[PDB]
């Protein structure tokens, strides 16, 4: 259920990529 | 076999350990010792633009739980960022 990819958009989508 | 995402774990550098860092707090924001139960982590989902359930939740838990607490930590958690790497199947 959800990727890392969204996990780390949302709940971190600063300092992020 | 071998260990495709135990190896990663411990070849993780700090640019990515202090973005799985991140969620793991926002992932146990109440927690009593620095777990997850769902009760926690679907606090994110809300917000991750979704919502599942005490009883389903359990799977994000038990996808990498190998040591029968039920809560995950930073040993188990870590793992579950390594097997959703990149979307290409
Ligand atoms: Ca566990």
């Amino acid at each position: 259920r959800m990727s890392a990819d969204a996990m780390l958009k949302a709940l971190l989508g600063s300092k992020h990529k | 076999m071998d260990d495709i995402y135990k190896a990663a774990v411990e070849q993780l550098t700090e640019e990515q350990k202090n973005e799985f860092k991140a969620a793991f707090d926002i992932f146990v924001l109440g927690a009593e010792d620095g777990c997850i139960s769902t009760k926690e982590l679907g606090k994110v989902m809300r917000m991750l633009g979704q919502n599942p359930t005490p009883e389903e939740l359990q799977e994000m838990i038990d996808e990498v739980d190998e040591d029968g607490s039920g809560t995950v930590d930073f040993d188990e958690f870590l793992v579950m960022m390594v097997r959703c790497m990149k979307d290409d199947s």
